[PDB]
């Protein structure tokens, strides 16, 4: 069955974590 | 002078090839039913297929320079 | 000059050249497609190059075959 | 049983159907009939055109082997006469001038002597002056 | 521009940021950084 | 004249003369024996 | 700026100095060649890198070599 | 050692005639560090783009030449 | 100016060039200011972590968008009649006609149609519901986060690996062979037997009940007692329907061979035994090199022992050369990856593994073209980075008289014989094509030169193709090779002798000509790349090229002219030949498969022998539907592909003026524009910070090549997708 809005929002919230980790990695690599 | 001589040779060649290897006399009688043609191809390796039917029983390459109309206007 | 000759050819074929009936009606070579197709590049590509290149790509086996050959020669 | 997909042109229906309308290549009125006869002995595909088989078999030696020998002889002739003329003019005082203005006497003298190019080539190789040593050739820095 | 998938309102707001807001902010930050004279 | 002989012996004249000789040979052979796909 | 180097194969023909349009090269006394003079590149910050000096050098390989490097306003030869 | 008319092979490893053969046009007897002058039938790439000839002479040290004659 | 921080000479540039070159040398860590070996290796480690995380995020996004806006659960109910959906369309610039045209595949909104063939893959590996796709997407998000954090961690001062750790070839080879290759393949086999096959036979297996569901009924006893044949008994019958229990066997490791009768794809149990066997072999291979115990080989002694009396020093000192040089390793890896990508394409178009993927012609063509283009790019990159190694990391004294030095010794012979073979192929292939063209045009197509591909047909016969009557080896029923009782022989011989698939397609004179043309292209591209790599160190025109680096514009108009004497220029020239060879390859593949799928093989067979048939029957004929995507009359679903077709033609054209027109003209034009700006009132209040200059010579070549390649790829992709979708999709 098709997804729900809560599932999409939870996916966005979960993806918020690799965004922060990637920002940290980019700042570390620039250094 | 040399370029003038070359152009003269070109013009004389055009007139000769329109006088000997062309259907100008045939086209003059029936201008609306005969395609102009002044180049004839030797049959050697199958290029004789280039000698298409330009009307009036003549077989040759159709010309697009308009020399026939100029010659008709010239008399 | 390529754009100039292309414009001349397409406009001549679409709006002037053609056959006139005994009644007086004029049927053009490519009909009146220049007005509604020459405003987009896709129209130039499809209604001019692709459409009118049929006579040069289907020239093999006939008297026009040389042209077809020369066409590829250019490419 | 070789070439089960290729049939003789003498029985292939497409070839027989299309051989009646063979075009005349030259001014001779029956050149098409001659071509149909000569090609009726080949191996035609489903579309009726002859196919050449080149695998070493001598039954189809006419497809490759004979023209190969002919071309090899002619090309060796050309290469040998050119190389001999070059080496000959290289000992003169203006080798470059004789490169653009051909010494027609010497040119034709080398022209007519090229039919024995295989014997001359094998004698050249055995004499050791056909091929130069690697240490006698200018080379680019590694 | 109208969809039947779950939470169809997200592209109404996400695409503009990816279309205008994110490119503009990135343009500004990079332009300031590459043009910041000195300190390296 | 010697100058005319030297001019006739130049590279373009020789190359074109040989090319016409070869072309004539091939054209005459193809006229008298056309359509030779293989040694039959 | 670009770098200009002169190697010990110079014969002191002074063609490189003449060919230089921005006055980068100079002729200094020497002893390794018959002419007893060798090329030099004191004013190397004005060099643009046109390689005219390299073109002028008649040795088997260029006794004067130009290695393009950092680019300044002078090196780019800009008028604005 | 190398005199006039000496056919020598070049071993500079970067000159145009490395491995080629030339003839000794002159030798200069002083403290010059490339005293031998060798001339060649072939010409190098020296010249501006479009030039119809190169240079057929160069200076070499004694150690980078092998006598052939 | 700060940017770029890694190069001072660029930072002191007052022109816009500083912006450009700073981008171009950003990820070239070796030439950065104050860079050490250890810092270089650690930065590379972190960057590789980053690329892996990016790959995982891309896969997660694919999964998430398919699960959210796709029709996966409806597609599986009818894979042969429903178009898979890639992602939804949201474009405020759309009109009513485009909205109506793009509402396809039963959707309620403008959607795209997926051509990556991921639906078949997900179906074959057992994914059947949207929630499974969603869970996979979330898990991949978590995995990418973990890898990003790992990069950050191993970049920390207490966790920075030493130089000795990076230069441990034996341990890396052992772990990455036994673990990375072997254990992963074993895990995939376990996934197939524990999950994929039961779901293909109708039994739903998930994380909830895979502990209580044995793969085999009489499981895990025969494996230890040695009676392995139990796992091969009762295979799937020919009447089995994928995803159902009708006609489904109980075997989990078979060697049936051939294809599934319904899905026209390889048997799942065959894949299971295959990946299991290769896992076993890889695990055995991973115990070869000595790491810190007594047993195991050492690469250095193996290399230093294999030397002969003809090659001189043989393979001596090659261990240090490979280990110390990163470009050598990158070139080797790129060459191997390109070769195996070509292998993936060739063995995937002919041996499909995903259910119902053989009947989706558009996805098959797209996958073949995509992975072949990737393989070509990698194969070019291998030679480019090998030339970089020769310029930078090659030490003549260390590798003295060994094979590496011997390459530079007979390099002139290499290049000369390569030029001869390229010219020999080109002359006599163009001659045959032009001869056929002229003969056909004169109305006598009987005088064509048609050479039967005898050798390839003989190979097909040796594999079992009984159409040419060669009666050899596997085609020979009495040969020992065909009487070994191999379990795969019946299925393989059935599949190879069926004309309904692409398994060893029938060949003719046109295939002969096009394969020899492909050979010409390959040898010519190899010639360009190899001459660049070998002449990178220097040549007669430039004996000291290595002193000038890998990429420099020229050496001026003197000494003849130079003009692309660098090895970077050799790569730049070879890119064009790579693109041309790939174009010939893909044209041949696509036209042959169009003939195969439509059943009109005769058209290709009799029209591919002359170039006018290529021009007319392939290009002219198959563009009829593509260029009509949007008309003066309306818009259909191919409108976007027509727009991209014209877009690619345009970008390809645009690259021409970075490739033809050169710098000085634009420099003077920019001088005039600068005067105009400085003399204009109300515009003198705004001034630039970086002095505007024309693009550099090498940058201009790179930009022209970039526009050229983008146009090439977009044009061919649009044409191929549109033609195949209109014909079949
Ligand atoms: C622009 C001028 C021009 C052009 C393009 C042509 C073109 C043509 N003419 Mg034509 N012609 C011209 C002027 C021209 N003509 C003039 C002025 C005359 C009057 C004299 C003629 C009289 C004429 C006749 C009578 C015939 C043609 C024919 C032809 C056709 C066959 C080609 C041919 O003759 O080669 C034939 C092949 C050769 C000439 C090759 C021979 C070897 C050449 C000459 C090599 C040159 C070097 C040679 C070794 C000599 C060395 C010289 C050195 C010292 C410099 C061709 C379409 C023929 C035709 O259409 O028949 C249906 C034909 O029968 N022409
Ligand atoms: C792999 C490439 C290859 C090569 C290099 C050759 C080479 C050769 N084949 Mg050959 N052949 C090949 C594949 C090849 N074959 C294949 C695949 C088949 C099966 C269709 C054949 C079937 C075949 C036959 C039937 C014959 C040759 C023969 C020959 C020889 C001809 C001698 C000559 O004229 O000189 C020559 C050595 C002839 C021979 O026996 O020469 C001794 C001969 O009669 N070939
Ligand atoms: C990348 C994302 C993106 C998005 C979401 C849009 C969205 C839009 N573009 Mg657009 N555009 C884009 C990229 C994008 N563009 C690019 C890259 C180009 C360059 C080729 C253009 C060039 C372009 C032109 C030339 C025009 C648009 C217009 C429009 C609007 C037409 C729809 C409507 O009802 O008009 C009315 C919509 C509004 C009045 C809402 C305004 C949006 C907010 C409130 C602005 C603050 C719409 C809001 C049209 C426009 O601006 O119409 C006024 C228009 O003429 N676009
Ligand atoms: C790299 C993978 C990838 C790609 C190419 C796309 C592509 C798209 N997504 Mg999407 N998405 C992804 C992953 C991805 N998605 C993941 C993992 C999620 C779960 C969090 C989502 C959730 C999501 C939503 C909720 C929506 C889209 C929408 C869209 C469309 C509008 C453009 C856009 O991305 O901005 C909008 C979308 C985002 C900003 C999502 C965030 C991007 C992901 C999470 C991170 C990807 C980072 C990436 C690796 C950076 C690479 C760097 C490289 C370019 C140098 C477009 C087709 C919109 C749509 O359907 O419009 C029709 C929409 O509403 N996406
Ligand atoms: C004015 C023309 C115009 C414009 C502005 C758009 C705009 C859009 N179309 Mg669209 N379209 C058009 C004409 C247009 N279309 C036409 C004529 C057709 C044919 C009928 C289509 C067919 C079409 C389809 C079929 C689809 C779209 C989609 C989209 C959306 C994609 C979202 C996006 O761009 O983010 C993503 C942005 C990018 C990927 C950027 C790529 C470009 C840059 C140069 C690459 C980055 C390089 C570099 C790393 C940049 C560094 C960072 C930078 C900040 C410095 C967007 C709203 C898609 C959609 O709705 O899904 C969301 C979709 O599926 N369009
Ligand atoms: C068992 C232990 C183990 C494992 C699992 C790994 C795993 C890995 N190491 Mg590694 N390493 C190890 C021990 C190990 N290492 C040891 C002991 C050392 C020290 C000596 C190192 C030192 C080391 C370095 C220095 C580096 C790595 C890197 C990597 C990663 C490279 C990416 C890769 O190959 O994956 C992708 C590839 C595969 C999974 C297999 C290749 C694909 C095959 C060949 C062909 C395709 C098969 C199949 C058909 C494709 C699937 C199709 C499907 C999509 C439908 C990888 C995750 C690199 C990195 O930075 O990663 C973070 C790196 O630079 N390793
Ligand atoms: C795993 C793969 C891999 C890795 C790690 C490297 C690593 C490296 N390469 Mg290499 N290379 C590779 C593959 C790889 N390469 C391949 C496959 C090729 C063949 C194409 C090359 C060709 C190549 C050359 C020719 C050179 C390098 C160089 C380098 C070094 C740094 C310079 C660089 O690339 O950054 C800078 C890279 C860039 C600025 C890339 C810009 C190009 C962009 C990405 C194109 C974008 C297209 C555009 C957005 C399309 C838009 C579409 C839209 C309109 C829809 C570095 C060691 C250089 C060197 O000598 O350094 C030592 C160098 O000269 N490589
Ligand atoms: C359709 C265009 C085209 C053609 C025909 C060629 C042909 C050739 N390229 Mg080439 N190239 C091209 C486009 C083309 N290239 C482009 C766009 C690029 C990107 C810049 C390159 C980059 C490139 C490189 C980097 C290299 C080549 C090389 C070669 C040669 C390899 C030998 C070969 O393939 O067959 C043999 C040759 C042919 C079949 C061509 C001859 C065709 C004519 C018709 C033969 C008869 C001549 C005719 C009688 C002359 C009459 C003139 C008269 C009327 C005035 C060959 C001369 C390589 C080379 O030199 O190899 C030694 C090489 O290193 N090319
Ligand atoms: C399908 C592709 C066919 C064309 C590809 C390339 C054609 C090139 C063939 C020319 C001969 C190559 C030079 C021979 C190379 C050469 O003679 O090296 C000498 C070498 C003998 O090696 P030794 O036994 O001396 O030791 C070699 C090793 O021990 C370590 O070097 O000969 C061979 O190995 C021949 C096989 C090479 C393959
Ligand atoms: C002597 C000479 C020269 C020089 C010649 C030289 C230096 C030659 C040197 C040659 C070398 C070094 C190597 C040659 C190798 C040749 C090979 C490998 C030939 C292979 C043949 C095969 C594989 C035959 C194949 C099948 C054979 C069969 C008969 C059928 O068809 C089918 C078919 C095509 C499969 C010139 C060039 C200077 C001038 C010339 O005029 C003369
Ligand atoms: S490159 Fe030009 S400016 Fe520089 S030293 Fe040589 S001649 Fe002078
Ligand atoms: S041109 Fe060359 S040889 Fe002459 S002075 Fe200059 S550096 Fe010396
Ligand atoms: S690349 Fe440009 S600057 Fe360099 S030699 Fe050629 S034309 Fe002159």
């Amino acid at each position: 069955m098709a997804l729900s809005d809560t599932q999409i929002l939870a996916a966005l919230v979960v993806a918020l974590l690799p965004a922060f980790l990637a920002f940290r990695l980019s700042t570390e690599l620039y250094k | 002078f040399g370029h003038l001589a070359v152009v003269f040779v070109w013009l004389s060649g055009m007139y000769f090839h329109g006088a000997k290897f062309s259907n100008y006399e045939g086209w003059l009688a029936d201008p609306t039913h005969i395609k102009p043609s002044a180049q004839v191809v030797w049959p050697i390796v199958g290029q004789g297929i280039l000698n298409g039917d330009v009307g009036g029983g003549f077989h040759g390459i159709q010309i697009t320079s308009g020399l026939f109309y100029l010659w008709r206007a010239s008399g | 000059l390529s754009i100039v000759i292309f414009h001349f050819s397409w406009k001549m074929q679409s709006d002037v050249w053609g056959t006139v009936s005994p009644d007086g009606s004029v049927t053009h070579v490519t009909l009146g497609n220049f007005a509604q197709s020459a405003i987009t590049i896709n129209g130039w590509l499809r209604d001019f190059l692709w459409a009118q290149a049929a006579n040069v790509i289907n020239s093999y086996g006939s008297a026009l075959s040389a042209y077809g050959i020369m066409f590829l020669a250019g490419h | 049983d070789d070439f089960a997909n290729l049939t003789p042109c003498s029985e292939n229906p497409a070839y027989l159907a299309k051989s009646k309308n063979f075009l005349n290549t030259t001014n001779d009125p029956n050149s098409g009939k001659i071509r149909a006869e000569r090609y009726a002995s080949a191996l035609c595909g489903p579309e009726g055109y002859p196919h050449l088989i080149v695998d070493g078999r001598f039954t189809h030696a006419g497809d490759f082997l004979i023209p190969s020998i002919l071309f090899l002889y002619i090309a060796g002739w050309i290469g040998w006469v050119g190389r001999s003329y070059l080496i000959e003019i290289r000992e003169s005082k203006n080798p470059e001038m004789q490169e653009v203005v051909i010494n027609v006497p010497l040119a034709i003298k080398k022209m007519l002597g090229g039919f024995l190019w295989p014997l001359a080539a094998v004698g050249e190789y055995t004499s050791g002056k056909l091929v130069m040593k690697d240490s006698e050739i200018p080379t680019s820095p590694r | 521009m109208d969809g039947s998938y779950a939470a169809s309102y997200l592209p109404w707001i996400l695409i503009p940021m990816v279309g205008w807001l994110f490119p503009a902010v990135t343009m500004g930050l990079l332009f300031i950084h590459i043009e910041s004279e000195g300190e390296g | 004249m010697d100058g005319l002989k030297s001019f006739l012996s130049t590279a373009p004249v020789m190359i074109m003369a040989l090319l016409t000789f070869t072309a004539g040979i091939l054209i005459e052979f193809n006229r008298f024996y056309p359509d030779l796909l293989f040694h039959p | 700026s670009h770098s200009v180097k002169i190697y010990d194969t110079c014969i002191g023909c002074t063609q490189c100095v003449r060919a230089c349009p921005l006055d980068v090269l100079e002729m200094v006394p020497w002893d390794g060649c018959k002419a007893a003079q060798i090329a030099s590149s004191p004013r190397t910050e004005d060099c643009v890198g046109c390689k005219r000096c390299e073109t002028a050098c008649p040795t088997d390989f260029l006794s004067i070599r130009v290695y393009l490097g950092a680019e300044t306003t002078r090196s780019m030869g800009l008028a604005y | 050692a190398l005199n006039r008319g000496d056919k020598v092979r070049i071993k500079r490893t970067e000159s145009y005639w490395y491995g080629d053969v030339g003839t000794v046009a002159s030798v200069e007897k002083s403290g010059i560090l490339y005293p031998v002058i060798v001339r060649f039938d072939r010409v190098n790439y020296n010249g501006f783009s479009g030039s119809a000839s190169g240079v057929n002479t160069n200076n070499f040290a004694e150690n980078e030449l092998e006598l052939v004659q | 100016t700060k940017f770029p921080k890694f190069s001072q000479d660029l930072a002191q540039d007052p022109t816009t060039r500083r912006i450009w070159y700073g981008i171009a040398t950003a990820h070239d860590f070796e030439t950065h200011d104050g860079m050490t070996e250890e810092n270089l290796y650690q930065k590379i480690f972190a960057s590789h972590f980053g690329h892996i995380a990016i790959i995982f995020l891309w896969t997660s996004g694919t999964l998430f968008h398919v699960a959210w806006q796709g029709n996966f659960e409806q597609w599986i109910k009818d894979p042969l009649n429903i178009r898979p959906i890639a992602h939804a369309i949201w474009d405020p610039h759309f009109g009513e006609g485009a909205v109506n045209a793009f509402t396809q595949a039963g959707a309620s909104n403008p959607v795209n149609i997926a051509y990556s063939g991921v639906y078949h893959w997900f179906y074959t590996i057992g994914m059947t519901t949207n929630q499974e796709l969603y869970s996979g997407a979330v898990f991949l998000l978590v995995l990418a986060s973990l890898f990003l954090f790992a990069g950050w961690l191993h970049l920390q001062p207490k966790f920075r690996p030493s130089l000795a750790w990076f230069k441990n070839a034996e341990s890396r080879l052992n772990h990455h062979l036994a673990g990375l290759f072997g254990v992963s393949s074993l895990a995939w086999a376990g996934h197939l037997v524990h999950v994929a096959i039961p779901e293909a036979r109708g039994q739903h297996v998930g994380w909830d009940n895979f502990l209580s569901t044995p793969p085999h009924p009489a499981g895990l006893m025969p494996f230890f007692t040695g009676n392995w044949g139990v796992y091969a008994a009762d295979p799937d019958t020919a009447g089995h329907i994928f995803g159902t229990s009708e006609g489904a066997g109980t075997a989990i490791l078979t060697f049936l061979g051939g294809f599934h009768p319904q899905t026209e794809s390889l048997w799942l149990t065959d894949i299971a035994h295959h990946h299991l066997a290769i896992a076993v072999i890889f695990i055995i291979a991973g115990h070869m090199y000595r790491t810190n115990w007594g047993i195991g080989h050492s690469i250095k002694e193996i290399l230093n022992a294999h030397k002969g009396p003809l090659t001189g020093a043989g393979h001596t000192n090659l261990y240090d050369t490979i280990n110390n040089s990163l470009h050598f390793q990158l070139g080797l890896a790129l060459a191997s990856l390109g070769v195996i990508t070509s292998l993936v394409a060739q063995h995937m178009y002919s041996l499909p593994s995903y259910a119902f993927i053989a009947q989706d012609h558009t996805t098959q063509a797209a996958l073949y073209t995509h992975h072949q283009y990737i393989a070509g790019f990698l194969m070019v990159g291998a030679f480019a980075h090998g030339a970089i190694f020769f310029v930078r990391d090659y030490d003549p004294v260390a590798n003295k008289d060994n094979v590496l030095a011997r390459m530079l010794e007979h390099k002139e012979a290499l290049i000369s014989h390569l030029s001869w073979v390229s010219l020999f192929l080109g002359f006599h292939t163009l001659g045959l094509y032009v001869h056929n063209d002229v003969v056909v045009a004169f109305g006598t197509p009987e005088k064509q030169i048609l050479i039967e591909p005898v050798f390839a047909q003989w190979i097909q016969a040796t594999s079992g193709k009984a159409l040419y009557g060669f009666d050899v080896l596997l085609s020979n029923p009495d040969s020992i090779a065909s009487t070994t009782g191999a379990a795969w022989l019946p299925g393989w011989l059935d599949a190879i002798n069926s004309g309904t698939n692409s398994l060893f397609l029938t060949i003719g004179p046109g295939d002969f000509l096009v394969h020899h043309a492909i050979a010409l292209g390959l040898h010519t591209t190899a010639l360009i790349l190899i001459k660049g790599a070998l002449d990178a160190r220097g040549s007669k025109l430039m004996p000291d090229k290595k002193d000038f680096g890998y990429s420099f514009p020229c050496d001026g108009p003197g000494r003849g002219g130079t003009c692309d004497i660098s090895a970077w220029d050799a790569f730049y020239l070879a890119m064009f030949w790579m693109l041309n060879t790939l174009g010939w390859l893909t044209f041949y593949w696509h036209w042959k498969h169009l003939g195969v799928w439509s059943g009109n093989v005769a058209q290709f067979n009799e029209n591919s022998t002359y170039l006018m048939g290529w021009f007319r029957d392939y290009l002219w004929a198959n563009s009829a539907q593509l260029i009509n995507g949007y008309n003066p009359y309306g818009v259909n679903n191919l409108s976007v592909w027509a727009w991209m077709f014209l877009f690619g033609h345009l970008v390809w054209a645009t690259g021409f003026m970075f490739l033809i027109s050169w710098r000085g003209y634009w420099q003077e034009l920019i001088e005039t524009i600068v005067w105009a700006h400085e003399r204009t009132p109300l515009a003198n209040l705004v001034r630039w910070k970086d002095k505007p200059v024309a693009l550099s010579i090498v940058q201009a070549r790179l930009v022209g090549l970039a526009h050229f390649t983008v146009g090439y790829v977009l044009t061919y992709a649009a044409f191929l997708i549109a033609s195949t979708a209109g014909k079949f999709g």
